[PDB]
């Protein structure tokens, strides 16, 4: 490291950690999604109750 | 003519030092400009010295 090497690499950090970081965002979604389609598929509609 | 002499010399090497200006140079433009602060320096005095 001539200085030039360390944000490179800690870029690397960066990318890995907000990575798992808006993964686990999406895994929170992607839960939110499917438990909000499976209460749609599980829903009737007002006419019908 | 030819008289053997002890002749001083490096025992090291120079050295090529990235600034911590001069790294945010080389991502901004992909260029270094040597000795950058001492030209900064005479930028926020007369110019040309």
């Amino acid at each position: 490291d001539t200085l030039l090497d360390k944000l490179l690499n800690a870029d690397a950090v960066n990318t890995v950690l907000r990575a798992v970081k808006n993964t686990a965002d999406a895994m929170e979604r992607g839960l939110i999604d499917t438990f909000l389609r499976v209460l749609l598929r599980h829903a009737p509609p007002c006419f019908v109750l | 003519s030819i008289r053997r002499t002890g002749v001083k010399t490096p025992a090291s090497y120079g050295k090529f030092v990235l600034s911590k200006e001069n790294a945010v140079t080389a991502i901004a433009h992909h260029a270094i400009m040597a000795d950058f602060s001492q030209h900064a320096d005479r930028i926020q005095q007369s110019s040309q010295k």
